[PDB]
C-alpha cells in the first residue's frame, strides 16, 4: 500500500481509497523558548489548527461532519463541466480535475449551504 | 441524473506561501543556529514517491529560499543578542609591525576596566583588513573597520559555528515535493516527483563563489539558471566528483581574556607561537582542471562551438571577489586567481601531487549580510585549526560582451548566499494540500 | 437575502433560516513580526479557535455535532418560561428570548448531557 | 453523583456512565502581557486545543464523531487479550486494562481506519 | 463474537510532562512574582476523591518541581528586567567604621549625576558582607562583592517580595493527583488518592535549612528521602506543630534616593536613628527541643537503637551554612548553631520563656540561585521590619561515617532551592488524561 500522498497520479476512481492517510496527516522539549524557531513553531501549529478547523467547519455545516464521502441534494450543473458521468473517474486524476471546477467552488459551496439549511429547516422544527 | 459530492482528504495541492519549523538531531555546546531549540528530528523521514505524477518546478521563484534567508538572519541576530557588544573598543588604537609577514599588527590601546573609575592598558593582534587609520598621513594610529557604521557584537564562546544540518519540515496540511529526475536543471516540469514531510540534511554553511559541503550531482554536471543567455543573471553549476580542499591556519594564537566592564569579557590574540606563516589552501590540480574541462564541455552545449575562458575576480569588495567561508569559528578569505586561470578549446583535453597554493586572508570583523551595520567580531580560536571541505558547485558570472566573438570570459560569481540556499532547495517546492474535493457521481440510489 | 447577522429583528420562526451565514462566519503577509498588532492578532485567532471549539464541544457531547437543529429527549419545563407553544415563534425575536432563559442555561446543559449519555449507554453496549 | 474523574476505581461496566464529565472538562484580564505566565498560558491553551483536536480527528475519521460510544466492523482479536467477554466489565477497572492493550493501539487504529474507509467506499460512490 | 469499540472520555491517565499556568487571588502594589498577570483563582477549587484508587507517587522524580524552579527564576529575571541596573556603582568606595557594632560601614564614593558633564558625591551605609577591598593591605578602599562577576539590578520599589500563594493549575486534558494518605513519606503507592484541577496555596518563599510557612504534617513527623541510607542524598522532614519564630530588624534606617542618571534613582541607607543593635531571632526552647526529641525518636526507627546527634554545618558558602529568609524585602542570614546543638539517647527525655538568641546577618547584594552573575540589590525598607514565620520542616545532611558506631551526626541540610518546592509538591503528581479508550463488547445486535 502507498504511503502519505502516494496515489495522486492514479485516477479519481482509484485515488479515493487511501484518503484516510491524507485525512490523518492533517494534524501530525516541552518548554518553549519563544525564539526564532519557537515563534515559527507556534505560528505553524496555530496555522495548522486554523486550516483544519476552516476545512472542517464546511463539513460541519454541510451535514457531513465525520464522513469522508457523502451525497447531498444539490444536482450537478453541466456549465461547470461538460464531461460525461465516468470519463473522469476512469481516465483523469485529481490534479487535472481541480482546475476545471476552480472557478465554481464558491458558488457550489453557497448552493450546498443553502440546500442543506433548507433541508434541515423542513425536516426539523415540526411546529 | 448527477449529484455533487464532497471528498475529504483528496490528494490535490497548490503553490502557496507558509511558515516552516526546524528539525535537527538535538542532544553539549549550543550552535549559533540554535538547532537544539527546534523540534527533534524524526528517526526516519517518511518519503513516498508518487507514480504517474509530473509537476512543474521553479527554483528561482521559490519562497522557501527567501524564508530560509530570513530565518537564518533572524537566528543570527538572536544568537548575538545575549552576547557582549564592542561599544567601548572604538578607542584610537596604536599598532606597529609584528616581531609576506606584514599582515598582522601588534596593537595597543586603552580600555575601561571593571572599575568605573579606573582603566586598563592591553595589547592584541589585529589584521590589516579590520584596521583603518584615522588619516593617511599620521601613521601608527588606527581604528576598527566597523566603528563609524555600527558597534559589533562579540560572538559567545559557548556556541559554535559548526554547520549542523537542519531539516526544514512543513506544517500539518502542507508538504514538500521532491524531484528525483536525473540531471534536472531546476526549471521546468519534473518527470520523477517524490513527496516528503521534511527536507534532507541542509547544512547552512556560508560560502562565496564556491559551494562547500553541498549536495553532489547524480550523473552529470548540471548548470542552473533561469536565463542562461541573460548576462545579468547568476549561473549555478553542480559537480559529480567532490573536489577536496585542505584549508589550515598555521598561526598558533594564544587566546586571552580582558574584562572591559563588570560581568563582561573580550577575547583577542595575545601572541604567536613559532613564526609568521601565511594561511593557504591546497587542491589537486589534476582533478580540479579535469572538472573544469567537464564544465567547459557542458557549457559548450549552450554557447555552441565557442571556447570557454575563465578569468579572475573583477574587483571591488573583498566579500564578493574572494571565496569566503567559516572554518571552525574563523572566517577565511582566499584568493581564487589560481583556480579560474585557464582556457579550454573544442579539441582541448586535460590529459603526482601538483597541488595549487591559494593565498587566504583572515578577518575578525565581518558583516556576512552586506548590511550597513550590525557587524560581528569573530573570537580567536586557540591552537592550529584545519578544515577539509567537499567542493560540489560554484557560481559563475559571464561578462557582458557582444557575443559574436569565438570566446567569452567567465568570472567567479557572487551573491548574498540566497543563490547558495537555492542550490540546495532547487529540488524542493512548497505546496498546500486542499482536502476539500468536489466531484459528482450518480448517488441517491 | 440578508447578509451576516441581518435577521436579528425578525421573529424566531423566520430568523432560523439564515443560520448558515452566522455559522460560516465563526472562523472568518505570511511572516509574523510578533509586534503590537502581531501579538493581538495571534491572541484573537487563538481566542476565536477556543470560542468555536468551546461552543462546538457542547454539540459534540450532545449527540448533535454537525447539525444546525436537532431534538433531544429532555422535555421543556414550564418554570423556565410560562409562555405558550407558538407565541414566541410568531411574535418574539431571539433578542428578547435569550434573557428569559439565561438563568437556566447551565441546568438545561447538565440535564441535556446526562440524558444524552444515558441514551447512549442504554442504546450501545449490549452486554 | 461523582465529580470530574471520580469513577476511576470503579469497574469498566460502571465507569462508562459519567463519561460526560471527562468529555466536558477537555477544554475548560482580557489583555495579554505575554510575560512568563502569559507565554505559558498561551502555550497551555494551544496544547489543549491540539490535544483535543488530535483526539477528535480520530473519531472524525472513524465515523464516530460526536458519539461517546460506537461499534465498528473490526472484530476483536484474542492475541491482544485472552480474557473472556465479561470478566473485565465486572471485575477490572480502566486503569488495569489500558496497559494490557497498550502495545496494540496503533495496529487497532490502522485496522479501524482501513475498515471504516472501505465501508464508506463500498456504501457511497454508487458509480 | 466480539467487536472492538471506542470509548470517548474514558478515565485513564499516564505520567507525562506538560506546561502549567498560575492562578492567584485577584485584588495595588504588584508582586515580584507577577501574580496579577496569571489567571484569577477560582472561588472554590473542585476537588474530588477517587474511590478504590491506589496510585504510585515519586516526589524526587517529579517534573513539577523542575518546572516550578524554571518558572520562578524566569519570573525573577522578568521582574528585574524593567528596573534600573547597578552598572555605575562599581567605583572604588571609601568606607570607615560607623559612629558587636562593626558590621556596618559608612561608605563614601563618587557617582555620576543626571548631568552627563557633572558628578555627585554621596554617602551610604553598606554591610561588611557585601563589601570587598581591592587588596588586603591598603585599607579604607573597598568594592562591591558582585562587581567582577556581573552588574546587579536594583529591585523596583513598586513591587513587593511578599510570599503570596499561587495555585499551579493544569491545562485542559491534564489533571493533578493528590495523595490524602495519613503520614505519607512521599515515595511509593498511595492508598488514599484524590484529584484536583489546581493545587492548593503554594507560597514561593525562599528559605535555607528551614521550611517557613510550609504545610504542616497530618498526624506524625514524616521523613522524606529517596534513599535514607544514602549519605549523599538530602533529607526532608516535616513537623506537626508550627514552631513560631520572631525575627526583627532593630536598626531604623532612613531611605534616601540619589539620581545616578537621567530618569533613574538608587536607594540606600542614609543613617541610623538611635544606636547600633544586632539583628536576631527568638524561638521557644521548650517547643523546639521537644520537636527535636520527636524527630530523634522518629529517626530512631530507621537507624536502629543508635543515638541521634545534631551539629552545625561545615564552613563554606554563607547562603548554605546559614538560614536565609526575607521579611517583606530584607534578606537575613541567621546562625543555626544555637538550634542544632544537642544529643538525644534512647532513654533521653526533654522533660517560662527561655528563648534562644540566634544572631543574623543581612546582605543587600544577593544571587538567590547560586548563579555566576545576575545578582540583585535589595533596596532598604524604611522603619523597623519584623516577620513571624511558622517552622514546619527542615533539611538534614548526614555525615559520611563508617555507620558502625553507636552515634551519627546530622548537619543542617541545604543547597539548591529545589528541595523547597519539593517539600510542597510531594503530594502532587502530573498526569495526562487519554480520553481514547479501547474495549470490546458483543455489539451489532
Ligand atoms: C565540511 O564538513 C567537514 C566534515 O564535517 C568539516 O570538517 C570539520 O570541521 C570542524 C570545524 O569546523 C572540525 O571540528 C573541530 O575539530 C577539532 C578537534 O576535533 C577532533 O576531535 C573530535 C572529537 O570529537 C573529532 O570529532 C574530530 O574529528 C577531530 O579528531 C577542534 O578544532 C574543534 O573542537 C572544538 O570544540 C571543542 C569542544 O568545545 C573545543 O575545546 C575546541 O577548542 C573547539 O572549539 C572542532 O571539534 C572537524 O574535525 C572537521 N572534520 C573533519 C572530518 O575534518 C568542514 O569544516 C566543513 N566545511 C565547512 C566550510 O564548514
Ligand atoms: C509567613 O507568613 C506571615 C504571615 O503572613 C508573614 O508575616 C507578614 O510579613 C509581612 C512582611 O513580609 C508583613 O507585612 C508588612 O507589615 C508592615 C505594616 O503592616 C501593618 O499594617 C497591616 C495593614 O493590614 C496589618 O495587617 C499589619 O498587622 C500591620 O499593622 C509593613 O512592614 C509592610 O508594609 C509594606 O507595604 C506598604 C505599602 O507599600 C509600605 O508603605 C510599607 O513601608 C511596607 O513596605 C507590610 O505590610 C505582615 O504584617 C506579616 N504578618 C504578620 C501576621 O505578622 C511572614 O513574613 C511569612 N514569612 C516569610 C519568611 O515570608
Ligand atoms: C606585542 O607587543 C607586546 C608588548 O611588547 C608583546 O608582549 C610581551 O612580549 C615579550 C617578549 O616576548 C614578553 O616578555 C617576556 O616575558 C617574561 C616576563 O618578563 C619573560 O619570559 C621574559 O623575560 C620576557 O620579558 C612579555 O611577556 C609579553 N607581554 C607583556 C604583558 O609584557 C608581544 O609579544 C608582542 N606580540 C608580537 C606578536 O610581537
Ligand atoms: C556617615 O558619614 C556622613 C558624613 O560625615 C554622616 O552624615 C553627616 O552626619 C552628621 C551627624 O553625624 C550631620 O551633621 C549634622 O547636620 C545638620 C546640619 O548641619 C545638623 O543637624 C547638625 O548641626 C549637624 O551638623 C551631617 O549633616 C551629615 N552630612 C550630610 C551630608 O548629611 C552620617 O551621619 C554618617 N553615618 C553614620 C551612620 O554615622
Ligand atoms: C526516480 O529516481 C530515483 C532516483 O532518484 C529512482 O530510484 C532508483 O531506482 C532504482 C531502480 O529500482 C534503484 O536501483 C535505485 O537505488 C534508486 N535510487 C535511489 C536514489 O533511491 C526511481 O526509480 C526513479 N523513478 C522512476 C519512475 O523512474
Ligand atoms: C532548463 O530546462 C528547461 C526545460 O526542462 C528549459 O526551458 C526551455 O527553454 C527553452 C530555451 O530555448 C525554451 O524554448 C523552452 O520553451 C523551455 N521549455 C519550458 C518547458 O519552459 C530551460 O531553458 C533550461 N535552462 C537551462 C539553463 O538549461
Ligand atoms: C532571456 O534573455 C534573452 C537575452 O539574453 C532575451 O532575449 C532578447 O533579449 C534582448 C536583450 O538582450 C531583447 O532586446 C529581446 O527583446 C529579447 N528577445 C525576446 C524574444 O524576448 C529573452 O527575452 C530573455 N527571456 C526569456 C524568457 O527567454
Ligand atoms: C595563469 O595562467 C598563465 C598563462 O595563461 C600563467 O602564466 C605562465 O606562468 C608560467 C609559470 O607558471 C610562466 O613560465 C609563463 O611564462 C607564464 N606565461 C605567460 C604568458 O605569462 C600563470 O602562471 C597562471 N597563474 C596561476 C596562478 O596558475
Ligand atoms: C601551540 O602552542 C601551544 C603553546 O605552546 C602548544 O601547546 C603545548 O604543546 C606541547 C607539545 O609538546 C605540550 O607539551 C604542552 O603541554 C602544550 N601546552 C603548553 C601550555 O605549553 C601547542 O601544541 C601548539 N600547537 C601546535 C599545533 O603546534
Ligand atoms: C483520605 O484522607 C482524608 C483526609 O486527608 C479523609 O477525609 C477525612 O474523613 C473523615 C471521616 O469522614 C472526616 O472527619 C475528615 O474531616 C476528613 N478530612 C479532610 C481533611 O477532609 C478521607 O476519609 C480518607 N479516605 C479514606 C478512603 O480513608
Ligand atoms: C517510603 O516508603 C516506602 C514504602 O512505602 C519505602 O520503600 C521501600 O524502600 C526499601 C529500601 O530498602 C525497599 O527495600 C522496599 O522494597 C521499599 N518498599 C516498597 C513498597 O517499595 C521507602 O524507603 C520509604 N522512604 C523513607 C525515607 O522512609
Ligand atoms: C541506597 O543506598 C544504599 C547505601 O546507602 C545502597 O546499598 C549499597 O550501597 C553500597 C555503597 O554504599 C554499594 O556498594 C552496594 O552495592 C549497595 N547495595 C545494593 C544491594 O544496592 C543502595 O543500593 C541504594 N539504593 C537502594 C534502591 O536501596
Ligand atoms: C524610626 O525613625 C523615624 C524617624 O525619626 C521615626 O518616625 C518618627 O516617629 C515619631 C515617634 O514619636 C513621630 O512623632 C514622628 O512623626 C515620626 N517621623 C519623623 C519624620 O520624625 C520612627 O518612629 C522610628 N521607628 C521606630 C520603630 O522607633
Ligand atoms: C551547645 O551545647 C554545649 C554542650 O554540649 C553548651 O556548652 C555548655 O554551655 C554552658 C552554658 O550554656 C556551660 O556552662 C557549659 O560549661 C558548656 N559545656 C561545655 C562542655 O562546654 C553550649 O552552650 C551550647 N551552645 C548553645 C548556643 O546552646
Ligand atoms: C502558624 O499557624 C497557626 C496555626 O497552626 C496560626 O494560628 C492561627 O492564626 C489565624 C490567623 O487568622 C487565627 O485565626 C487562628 O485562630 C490561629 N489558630 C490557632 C490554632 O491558634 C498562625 O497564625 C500561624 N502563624 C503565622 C505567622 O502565619
Ligand atoms: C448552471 O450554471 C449556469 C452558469 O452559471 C447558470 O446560468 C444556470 O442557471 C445553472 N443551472 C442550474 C440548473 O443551476
Ligand atoms: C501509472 O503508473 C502505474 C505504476 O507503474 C501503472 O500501472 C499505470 O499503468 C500508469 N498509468 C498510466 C496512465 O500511465
Ligand atoms: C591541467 O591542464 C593543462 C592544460 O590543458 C594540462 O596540460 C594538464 O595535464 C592539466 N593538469 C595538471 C595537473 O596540470
Ligand atoms: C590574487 O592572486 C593573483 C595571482 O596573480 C594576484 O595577482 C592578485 O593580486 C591577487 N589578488 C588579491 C586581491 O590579492
Ligand atoms: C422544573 O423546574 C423547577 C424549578 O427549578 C423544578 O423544581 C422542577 O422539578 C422542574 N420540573 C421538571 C419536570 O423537571
Ligand atoms: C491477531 O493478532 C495476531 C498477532 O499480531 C496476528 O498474527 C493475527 O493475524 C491476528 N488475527 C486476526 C484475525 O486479525
Ligand atoms: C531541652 O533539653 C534539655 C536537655 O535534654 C532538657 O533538660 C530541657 O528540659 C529541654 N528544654 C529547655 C527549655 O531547656
Ligand atoms: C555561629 O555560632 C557558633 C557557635 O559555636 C560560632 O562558633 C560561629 O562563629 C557562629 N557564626 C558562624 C558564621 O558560623
Ligand atoms: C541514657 O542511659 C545511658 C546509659 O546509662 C546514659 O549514658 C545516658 O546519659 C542516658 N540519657 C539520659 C539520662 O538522657
Amino acid at each position: 500500500r502507498r504511503g502519505f500522498l502516494g496515489a495522486a497520479g492514479s485516477t479519481m476512481g482509484a485515488a479515493s481509497i487511501t484518503l484516510t492517510v491524507q485525512a490523518r496527516q492533517l494534524l501530525s522539549q516541552h518548554l518553549l523558548k519563544l525564539g526564532v524557531w519557537g515563534i515559527k513553531q507556534l505560528q505553524a501549529r496555530v496555522l495548522a489548527v486554523e486550516r483544519y478547523l476552516r476545512d472542517q467547519q464546511l463539513l460541519g455545516i454541510w451535514g457531513c461532519s465525520g464522513k469522508l464521502i457523502c451525497c447531498t441534494n444539490v444536482p450537478w450543473n453541466s456549465s461547470w463541466s461538460n464531461k460525461s458521468l465516468d470519463e473522469i473517474w476512469n481516465n483523469m486524476t485529481w490534479l487535472q480535475w481541480d482546475k476545471e471546477i476552480g472557478n465554481y467552488t464558491q458558488l457550489i459551496y453557497r448552493l450546498i449551504e443553502e440546500s442543506q439549511n433548507q433541508q434541515e429547516k423542513n425536516e426539523k422544527e415540526l411546529l | 441524473n448527477l449529484w455533487v459530492t464532497v471528498y475529504y482528504g483528496v490528494p490535490v495541492w497548490r503553490d502557496a506561501e507558509t511558515t516552516l519549523f526546524c528539525a535537527s538531531d538535538a542532544k553539549e555546546k549550543h550552535n549559533v543556529w540554535a538547532t537544539h531549540a527546534c523540534v527533534p528530528t524524526d528517526p526516519n523521514p517518511q518519503e513516498i514517491h508518487l507514480d504517474n505524477v509530473t509537476e512543474k518546478f521553479n527554483m528561482w521563484k521559490n519562497n522557501m529560499v527567501e524564508q530560509m534567508h530570513t530565518d537564518i538572519i533572524s537566528l543570527w541576530d538572536q544568537s548575538l543578542k545575549p552576547c557582549v557588544k564592542l561599544t567601548p573598543l572604538c578607542v584610537t588604537l596604536h599598532c606597529t609591525n609584528v616581531t609576506d609577514r606584514e599582515e598582522l599588527k601588534n596593537c595597543s590601546f586603552n580600555m575601561t576596566t571593571e572599575l568605573r573609575d579606573k582603566r586598563q592598558k592591553v595589547y592584541s593582534l589585529f589584521y590589516r583588513l579590520d584596521i583603518v587609520p584615522i588619516n593617511e598621513n599620521q601613521g601608527s594610529e588606527y581604528r576598527l573597520i566597523n566603528c563609524n557604521t555600527s558597534a559589533c557584537t562579540q560572538a559567545c564562546p559557548k556556541v559554535s559555528f559548526e554547520p549542523i544540518p537542519i531539516h526544514y519540515c512543513a506544517p500539518a496540511g502542507f508538504a514538500i515535493l521532491k524531484c528525483k529526475d536525473e540531471g534536472f536543471n531546476g526549471t521546468g516540469l519534473c518527470k520523477n516527483v517524490s513527496t516528503v514531510q521534511c527536507t534532507h540534511g541542509i547544512k547552512p554553511v556560508v560560502s562565496t563563489q564556491l559551494l562547500l559541503n553541498g549536495s553532489l550531482a547524480e550523473k552529470n554536471i548540471t548548470i542552473r539558471s533561469e536565463n542562461i543567455t541573460n548576462n545579468a543573471k547568476i549561473i549555478i553549476v553542480q559537480l559529480v566528483q567532490p573536489v577536496t580542499i585542505k584549508c589550515i591556519r598555521p598561526n598558533n594564537y594564544t587566546r586571552k581574556s580582558i574584562r572591559i566592564g563588570p560581568g563582561q569579557a573580550f577575547y583577542a590574540m595575545g601572541d604567536i607561537i613559532g613564526d609568521i606563516r601565511q594561511a593557504h589552501c591546497n587542491v589537486s590540480r589534476s582533478r580540479w582542471n579535469k572538472t573544469l574541462q567537464e564544465v567547459a564541455e557542458k557549457l559548450r552545449t549552450y554557447f555552441g562551438n565557442k571556447t570557454i575562458i575563465f578569468a579572475n575576480s573583477s574587483g571591488g569588495d573583498l566579500e564578493i571577489t574572494t571565496h569566503s567561508f567559516n572554518c571552525g569559528g574563523e572566517f577565511f578569505y582566499c584568493n581564487t586567481s589560481g583556480l579560474f586561470n585557464s582556457t579550454w578549446y573544442v579539441n582541448s583535453t586535460w590529459n603526482s601531487n601538483d597541488t595549487i597554493t591559494l593565498p587566504c586572508r583572515i578577518k575578525q570583523i565581518i558583516n556576512m549580510w552586506q548590511r550597513a551595520g550590525q557587524c560581528m567580531y569573530a573570537p580567536p580560536i586557540p591552537g592550529v585549526i584545519k578544515c577539509e571541505s567537499n567542493i560540489t558547485g560554484l557560481l559563475l558570472t559571464r561578462d557582458g560582451g557582444k557575443d559574436n566573438n569565438v570566446n567569452e570570459t567567465f568570472r567567479p560569481g557572487g551573491g548574498d548566499m540566497r543563490d547558495n540556499w537555492r542550490s540546495e532547495l532547487y529540488k524542493y517546492k512548497v505546496v498546500e494540500i486542499e482536502p476539500l474535493g468536489v466531484a459528482p457521481t450518480r448517488c441517491k440510489r
